[PDB]
């Protein structure tokens, strides 16, 4: 059953750099306040 | 009267030297310190620094000027204990140990400003609990889990040889940022080199003795680069029977 | 494989390693 | 504990007291405490286990000023207190084999020569027990090991071992594939070939 | 004590002793 | 055998 | 711990007991040392 | 027991803290850290700050929130700006790494291994990471693709040099050698 | 000490002057009981 | 259950060769095990009886700690005191659990006890670690226990245990303590 | 601050080992050294057996004083010290030449860009001082060109780990600003003189590093590069480089048949 | 709840036979498990070890 | 996501899934994988996601760790130094006498069986009167050479009995015996 | 008998005066020593000085008799004198009498000056000088000798040093088997009271 | 003495005090168990309704 068909591909930290440099600016980061105001007004559900 | 006196000042004996403007100048001042003492009392946060477990008003003996130390402890440190403060608030490590902070934000960024403060205020906590001020001499245990490790074929040989491994140690350590530690790894003895922001805990060794070699430490007094007359005299001024004891606890 | 064989059922297992470390001994610079 | 009441007699063997020792073994994380407790075990006469010989042998194997000659040693005595030696302890053997090149040449084949004398009783053992129950592909990944194992030594499965395992084989895709992994076995790999 | 009498004193203890109480 | 049992050490 | 005897034994088996030593500069008489060491080690006090 | 708290008072802190959990939170996650200021009675403080310059209920609220947002924005744009840094020291790890550590516990996990697959399956993943190449082909036969693989040392060189294979690219101004 | 306070050595003890009267109530009540 | 006076020499001398009775009982339960014995449940109550002698002392010292919303700082020497007292008058039977208990709250503390307390509590529940660490203080300096740990072990258990409770702090007042209705 | 004469003493040991990029001749400069030193594999290049650093013989910072080390060189050792001092004093050297707070002349077409990018100069001032301000160590802080988003932002800023040049990350240097440790030492005490919290004078430090930049010299450097993104032997290098690793793909997929 | 226990019961119960590839003698299961425990048994695989099948 | 439904307790018990498979030995593939790591960093890196994964390892290692820091960072600005408190109330969990109160604490609620209690006593026969001497000075650790292994277990299995063969060598027979009604047959 | 007893020794130990707080330890709200926080404190600095290590590692193994003749030419000064100083200096941790660091002064000079040579300017240096009248180390700023302390009192000194194994034992027994003991038996065999 | 809801002898709680349940859970808390916990959280404080015409 594995014959029939057929995660350690090294990720480095430093080939990165770039998208967290996105993260940086401050649209994202306006970005992310306001995702966060919206997801802190007293949520009724949990599970 | 300890408690109304403010915190840097000293209580002494009056020889009547006093004009009354400076007589009048010591009372702004000190109504000033009751002001910034209000505020530093609401500024509070879960961590603070460690008392000195000696008097530092003059110099640790042989190593530092009153300035130098003071620069680290009532500067850098100071600092960093804000941003470690500032930023365990607000978020899933308020109030927990120096460790759970240490290590639940290890190895990661986006926790990467709390890990490195955290981490930092460890080194000095550590490092100041490293220095004893006219130093000891390294007790007899100690030696000898040293001697079957370093010691080449000569009388307390592992001394001279572990003072120089950490003289080369700090050397080979180019930012000049930076700890450099004697660590149990658990089966031997080493000396690490730690970059700014990273402690003996995270990598879960078991530190016994703590030097700093951020530039920062002997700038005022050894210069740019009298680094090697620094952790020579950082020897004559070490606590050494610390290291002996936690050694052992180690072991068992 | 012969006598080292023989030498680790016979009692002696030292002897019996080290005269295997000989056959090897000799096959080394036999065949090279 | 030593019995005193036959009731007791009836819960005491040395074979399960191997058991025992074992979880008592695995439980210490560095080599010199676990050699007073094989000591003990081993003085006392108690059945030695496949598993004693794993928990020894690689943590050994790890101990950092361990001279290479004393974890042969060490396995060959295992052997003789009748402990069958198996992939995971081979493979042991191998590791540690290829860490030391600053034994004498000797020594590496002597130990070469008996570890790869060890790979085919192994594999030989192996393609026995699977060979009944009509188990091809397993047998075959088996058999994959321990050629992959054993052409990093510098050698091959036997022919007699070929032998043994093509006449116990059922689909003929096998077989002729068996054949092919045999002839490849001998030469490299960039050989010319048809 | 790097004389003769305490040479003496290491072989026969006794009589160092004795003639000492004496002497 | 008889010095290293009966020997004091500073000299 | 040997087959020595102490000034002590000495002492007991000649009937004396650490008071008749009076003018020795020995104090303990027990300790294993010669006459000249008893003399050094209780020198300052004098 | 009795609450010191005034109704009023409760209404506003309660109030306050049902349109922002983070802001009730603050102070007390756990148990109750009581030697720190607390954001909600800072944001009482000013509240009422607010009120007696005029500014009405309503408003008054949401002004207060946005202080308390605002702030915790700069503090998160700091995370993020060290977070940066710090990942091209290379010590540090986002997910996206932290998958490929929970890939090798995983695959030790599923195919039960041997110290020595383990040692091997370390030295073939250092070649991997270091020696590796973007751009690896497929042979189909005649017809060979070629793609794209995951990341390595010499990518991350042929990244320095911008893919020319030369150390010299930058013809900007710099000190000089001889 | 080793038990309870209003129970003493032979059963309940006995404060108001109805169980000085009436001490069967001291030891029983219905079947369930002991002591 | 006639408790020995203290007398002339031969009871002095055998409170002296005393020795530790806690550890005396264990022996002779775990003596069952031996081939020519059995194992006896009553050898396993007087180990028990001599594990808990104190046992409802330490259940005092729960409620001084839990039972008390605002028992003011129990850390300052005064409070201390108080308590310190209080306990070695419940061990010693010199007092009821009860008796003790209603003089500790009505213990004398501060001036405008409330109204401090306004400066510090919303609804006057004050924090549990000062009285804890205070309440296996007292134990431990008094010599309650014979093996020190005991006194911190024993209570800190019995808290953790009642914690999982329905309305776990509170309590009936007749069933709280000692009265003449008991529970089982 | 300056390495030159540690470098030159070095870096004879150094380019016969260099010789791929290209082989020993007189000028060299530091950024090709940086890069050519920058990222190193274990795989390739090891640590030599009795590797003077390694047991802690010799430290990294003196190997350039004893000369048996400079006949049998240890390469990752030497690249990686080379990389630091020739890192270091590009940073020293580059701050030289943007800490000239001579000219307040301000140019048209930096603007022209800037207000693009940020939307104004108070904008830029801002980044780089909360870039330079907050920092997980005491480095240098970079404002650089890159072509990769160039069309969308020219412009980024990069806070550096210690010494680091950003040239390794394919990022063309435009500016910097010193925040290393030794500026906020003399900063501190050059206070306490004349005629406090860390944080603050840090920043201050920040933001009057900001106000003594020379802008013509960004000028001058963002030409230099836009036009190099423009050249025509950029884009010939890269397709005859991927033309190499693509034949080496295929090499390498044909060896195992 | 139960839901949760009992998904995350048989979860990594098909992990304990789902992880059986190189299983047949591999590691992950002791020699001496290979020896008591690979028996039918009550808690192993019964028959029914109820009556009215 | 990743390893689909693998979940674990503690990290022992991923150690135990293993089998055989230690800290360091996985410290070398993440040690390959991510170059400027360490070599103790490493072995962190694996320990702290495990970690993360179940519950924190028990470990003589860390337990000193934390009595470290603890020490390190001394008294505290806190009102009633009430993190310390916190502290050294925690630390003296992990104690031996502490263990040894909470061995005996079960015993009173009869949580044992007939062969601990054998245990028990064999422990006990094995000190002598000078041992005893010795251990009573800390007036619990006597408690604890006792208890050890009963304490043990509450704070933390021989499946069949295998023999050896009953077989006369000349005739190579065996003899066994089977009944029912322990009289008919 | 047992509470009596507490109450004497509770009343006989108690503390009197004012603290460094300013306090008594008696006093209602504030406190000394909370959780052993002076007990540590002593712990990790210890009472030394780097004087008496100084000494202690130059003269090393050989006798204190034997250097205090030596020391001593015959015109010098008394050696009851120099060798009652020395005793009350090195165990009984005392300021050293003038006399003493004369003679400590001339013989050491070379192990200050190698202890003096790297320090900053603004340091505290070590410096044997009886300029001033008074010998309470106090005095000095603890310059004189290598002090951290004004004052500790005789015997816990005592106890401190002789902890140190360095502090010489006087071996009355055969050398080897005193060592032998040692190591085999440990510091645990008074553990036993037998 | 009676509650008059149902005649409780106790006035109806869950959680009292601030610490009890950091001090119930301590050697978690050193432990670092308890960082990312949310059942500490979640109903640390949770007192019951009020049922109550
Ligand atoms: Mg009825
Ligand atoms: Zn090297």
């Amino acid at each position: 059953q594995q014959d029939v068909d057929n995660f350690i591909s090294p990720q480095l930290p430093q080939m990165d750099w770039r998208n967290m440099s996105a993260r940086s600016s401050e649209e994202s980061i306006r970005e992310e306040m306001r995702q966060l105001a919206e997801n802190d007004v007293m949520q009724h559900q949990r599970v | 009267y300890h408690a109304y006196v403010p915190k840097g000042a000293s209580v002494q004996m009056g020889e009547t030297f006093m004009p009354s403007n400076i007589a009048t100048a010591v009372f702004r001042e000190t109504e000033a310190a009751a002001a910034r003492a209000d505020k530093t009392k609401e500024e509070t946060g879960f961590f603070s620094q460690p008392r000195l477990n000696y008097p530092v008003s003059s110099g640790i003996p042989a190593l530092f000027s009153k300035d130098q130390f003071d620069m680290q402890y009532s500067l850098f440190h100071r600092d960093v204990v804000e941003t470690l403060n500032r930023h365990t608030l607000g978020t899933p490590l308020e109030g927990h140990n120096l460790e759970t902070v240490i290590r639940k934000t290890s190895f990661d960024a986006t926790q990467a400003v709390a890990h490195t403060a955290a981490s930092e205020h460890f080194n000095y906590c550590f490092f100041y609990k490293s220095l004893r001020p006219w130093g000891t001499a390294p007790p007899p245990r100690l030696r000898e889990a040293l001697q079957l490790q370093y010691g080449t074929n000569g009388s307390a040989d592992a001394m001279d040889e572990v003072r120089r491994i950490v003289w080369v140690t700090a050397a080979s350590h180019q930012e000049r940022c930076g700890w450099v530690y004697l660590v149990w790894s658990g089966v031997h003895f080493d000396v690490v080199e730690f970059p700014h922001g990273s402690c003996p805990i995270a990598s879960d060794l078991i530190p016994l003795l703590a030097l700093n070699v951020h530039e920062s430490a002997y700038i005022l007094d050894y210069g740019t680069s009298g680094l090697k007359q620094y952790v020579e005299n950082y020897f004559k001024a070490c606590n050494w029977p610390l290291a002996e004891r936690y050694y052992l606890m180690a072991i068992g | 494989n012969a006598f080292s064989n023989m030498l680790r059922e016979n009692g002696l297992h030292d002897t019996a390693r080290e005269v295997a470390l000989c056959e090897a001994m000799n096959r080394n610079k036999e065949l090279a | 504990l030593e019995p005193c009441t036959p009731r007791e007699w009836l819960q005491f063997s040395h074979r399960n007291l191997a058991y025992a020792y074992n979880g008592a073994l695995r439980a210490c994380h560095s080599l010199p405490s676990m050699l007073l407790l094989y000591k003990e075990m081993k003085q006392r006469g108690v059945k030695v286990d496949v598993d004693t010989m794993n928990v020894l042998l690689t943590r050994a194997a790890r101990h950092e000023h361990i001279q290479v000659d004393d974890v042969f040693l060490l396995f060959d005595e295992l052997v003789a207190l009748g402990a069958r030696p198996d992939l995971a302890a081979a493979e042991t053997l191998h590791t540690v084999l290829s860490h030391s090149a600053s034994m004498p040449e000797e020594w590496r084949e002597a130990r070469r020569l008996q570890l790869v004398e060890l790979y085919n009783n192994l594999a030989m053992e192996e393609v026995e027990r699977l060979a009944p129950h009509r188990a091809d592909r397993l047998l075959k990944e088996q058999m994959k090991r321990f050629r992959g194992n054993l052409q990093q030594l510098g050698s091959g499965l036997r022919p007699t071992v070929y032998c043994r395992y093509l006449h116990t084989t059922h689909t003929a895709a096998v077989l002729l594939e068996e054949v092919h992994n045999f002839l490849w076995e001998l030469v490299p790999n960039d050989h010319p070939a048809m | 004590e790097r004389s003769a009498a305490m040479e003496e004193f290491r072989r026969n203890s006794e009589r160092y002793w004795r003639n000492i109480i004496e002497g | 055998v008889s010095l290293i049992l009966s020997w004091d050490g500073p000299g | 711990d040997t087959r020595r005897r102490t000034l002590e034994d000495v002492l007991k088996r000649l009937g004396k007991t650490t008071r008749d030593l009076g003018s020795i500069p020995i104090v303990n008489p027990r300790v294993d040392v010669g006459l000249p060491t008893h003399i050094k080690r209780n020198y300052q006090l004098h | 027991d009795t609450s010191t708290l005034s109704p009023e008072r409760v209404a506003l802190r309660d109030e306050l803290a049902r349109k922002s959990r983070l802001v009730a939170s603050e102070g007390m996650r756990y148990y109750n850290i009581f030697w720190v200021r607390k954001p909600l009675d800072t944001m009482e403080k000013e509240y009422y700050e607010l009120k007696r310059r005029g500014v009405d209920h309503g408003e008054a609220i949401r002004k207060v929130l946005q202080g308390f947002y605002s702030g915790l924005a700069v503090k998160k744009r700091v995370a993020a700006i060290q977070a940066e840094e710090a990942k091209l020291t290379g010590r540090f790890i986002t997910m996206r790494e932290a998958t490929v550590v929970l890939g090798v516990l995983a695959k030790l996990h599923k195919e039960q291994l041997t110290p020595h697959q383990v040692s091997l399956l370390a030295k073939e993943q250092g070649e991997t990471t270091q020696s590796g190449a973007k751009l690896t082909a497929i042979v189909s036969r005649q017809v060979e693709v070629k793609e794209t693989a995951n990341d390595s040392v010499r990518q991350l060189r042929e990244k320095a040099e911008d893919q020319t294979g030369f150390p010299d690219w930058y013809t900007g101004e710099s000190p000089t050698y001889s | 000490r080793q038990h309870d306070s209003g129970v003493n050595q032979y059963g309940l003890k006995p404060t108001n002057a109805y169980d000085y009267i009436n001490p069967t109530n001291l030891i029983n009540f219905g079947r369930g009981t002991t002591f | 259950d006639i408790p020995k006076n203290l007398e002339g020499e031969r009871s002095r001398r055998d409170l002296a060769s005393r020795g530790d009775t806690e550890f005396q009982a264990l022996v002779e339960f775990i003596e069952g095990a031996s081939y020519d014995q059995l194992i006896s449940g009553r050898r396993f109550k007087k180990v028990y009886d001599v594990l808990s002698e104190n046992d409802d002392m330490f259940i005092w010292l729960c409620h001084t700690a839990m039972s008390v919303l605002n028992p003011g700082d129990m850390r300052s020497r005064l409070i201390y005191n108080h308590l310190r007292i209080l306990a070695e008058s419940v061990a010693s039977g010199e007092m009821t659990q009860r008796t003790a208990f209603r003089f500790f709250e009505s213990a004398v503390r501060s001036p405008a006890y409330r109204e401090i307390a306004k400066r510090q509590l919303e609804g006057g529940a004050a924090t549990r670690l000062a009285g804890i660490s205070a309440a296996a203080d007292v134990m431990r300096r008094m010599g309650l226990t014979r093996r020190p740990m005991s006194s911190y072990f024993e209570l800190y258990q019995r808290i953790v245990e009642r914690s999982e409770a329905m309305t776990p702090w509170g309590f009936p007042p007749l069933f709280q303590f000692e009265e003449r209705l008991s529970l089982e | 601050l300056r390495n030159a004469r540690e470098l030159h003493r070095l870096l004879p040991a150094l380019l016969p080992l260099l010789d791929p990029p290209v082989p020993t001749g007189a000028s060299v400069c530091a950024a090709h050294l940086i890069v050519a030193t920058g990222h190193v594999s274990k795989q390739r290049e090891p640590h030599m057996s009795n590797c003077p650093v390694l047991e802690r013989k010799i430290p990294l910072s003196e190997i350039a004083s004893d000369d048996n080390f400079l006949k049998h060189p240890c390469v990752p050792c030497l690249k990686h010290r080379i990389n630091f001092l020739a890192s270091e004093d590009f940073c020293y050297d580059f701050v030289e030449r943007c800490g000239c707070g001579t000219d307040g002349a301000l140019p048209p077409e930096w603007r022209c860009i800037v207000e693009r990018q940020f939307g104004s100069m108070a904008a830029l001032v801002e980044e780089l001082v909360i870039h330079a301000s907050n920092r997980r160590e005491a480095g240098w802080t970079w404002l650089v060109y890159d072509a990769q988003q160039a069309g969308e932002r020219p412009l980024l800023v990069v806070n550096m780990p210690a010494q680091r040049s950003p040239l390794l990350l394919g990022l063309w240097p435009l500016a910097v600003v010193n925040v290393t440790e030794a500026v906020l030492v003399e900063a501190v005490r050059a206070e306490s003189s004349g005629s406090k919290k860390l944080s603050e004078i840090r920043e201050k430090v920040a933001r009057d590093a900001v106000s003594r930049m020379n802008w013509g010299f960004i000028l001058q450097q963002l030409k230099k590069a836009e036009t190099y993104y423009a050249s025509s032997d950029r884009g010939e290098k890269i397709r005859v480089h991927r033309m190499k690793l693509e034949r080496e793909a295929v090499t390498k997929a044909m060896s195992g048949l | 709840t139960d839901r949760i226990r009992r998904y995350f019961r048989e979860l990594e119960a098909v992990h304990t036979s789902g992880s059986a590839s190189a299983r047949g003698s591999g590691g992950g299961t002791t020699a001496e498990h290979k020896q008591q425990d690979q028996f039918y048994s009550p808690e192993n695989q019964p028959i029914s070890l109820h009556r009215n099948n | 996501r990743v390893s689909g439904g693998v979940y674990f307790q503690s990290v022992d018990e991923y150690y135990a899934s293993v089998d055989g498979l230690d800290a360091e030995q996985i410290g070398e593939v993440l040690a390959a994988l991510f170059p400027e790591l360490n070599c103790y960093e490493a072995q962190a890196l694996v320990q702290r996601t495990l970690e993360c994964i179940s519950r924190p390892v028990s470990a003589a290692s860390r337990q000193l760790s934390r009595t470290i820091t603890a020490e390190a960072v001394g008294l505290d600005n806190a009102p009633g130094h009430y993190t310390n408190f916190l502290e050294w109330m925690g630390r003296l969990t992990e104690t031996r006498a502490f263990k040894t109160e909470h061995a005996l604490f079960e015993f009173s609620r009869r949580k044992f069986n007939r062969d601990d209690v054998r245990v028990m006593f064999e422990n006990y026969r094995l000190m002598s009167k000078a041992t005893l001497l010795a251990d009573s000075a800390d007036s619990y650790s006597h408690f604890y050479t006792v208890l050890k292994d009963f304490a043990r277990k509450v704070a933390g299995q021989i499946g069949v009995r295998i023999d050896e063969a009953e077989v006369d060598p000349e005739t190579g027979i065996a003899v066994g015996r089977g009944c029912a009604d322990g009289e008919k047959y | 008998m047992g509470e009596r007893m507490r109450a004497i020794i509770e009343d006989y130990s108690k503390g009197f005066g004012l603290g460094p707080h300013g306090h008594s330890p008696t006093h209602d709200t504030i406190h000394y020593n909370t959780l052993n926080a002076e007990g540590e404190r002593v712990r990790d600095l210890g009472y030394t000085d780097a004087l008496g290590r100084l000494f202690s590692e130059k003269l090393g193994d050989r006798d204190v008799h034997q250097w205090a003749v030596e020391s001593c030419a015959d015109g010098e000064a008394d050696v009851r004198q120099l060798l009652l100083s020395l005793h009350e200096w090195r165990e009984r941790g005392r300021p050293p009498s003038l006399l003493l660091a004369n003679v400590l002064s001339k013989y050491l000079e070379e192990e200050i000056a190698a202890f003096n040579k790297g320090i900053p300017e603004n340091a505290p240096k070590l410096q044997l000088e009886t300029s001033d009248g008074t010998l309470a180390h106090s005095g000095s700023g603890g310059s004189r000798s290598g002090t951290m302390w004004a004052d500790v009192d005789p015997t816990t000194f005592a106890l401190h040093q002789a902890s140190q194994s360095t502090r010489s034992t006087r071996c009355d027994e055969p050398f080897i088997l005193h060592l032998v003991k040692r190591a085999k038996l440990g510091e645990c065999v008074t553990n036993f009271t037998d | 003495r009676e509650g008059w809801l149902f005649g409780q002898q106790v006035q109806l709680h869950y959680h009292r005090f601030p610490d009890e349940q950091l001090i119930t859970n301590l050697s978690r808390w050193r432990t670092g168990e308890t960082v990312g916990d949310i059942a500490m959280q979640q109903f640390r404080n949770a007192q019951p309704f009020d049922i109550e015409d």
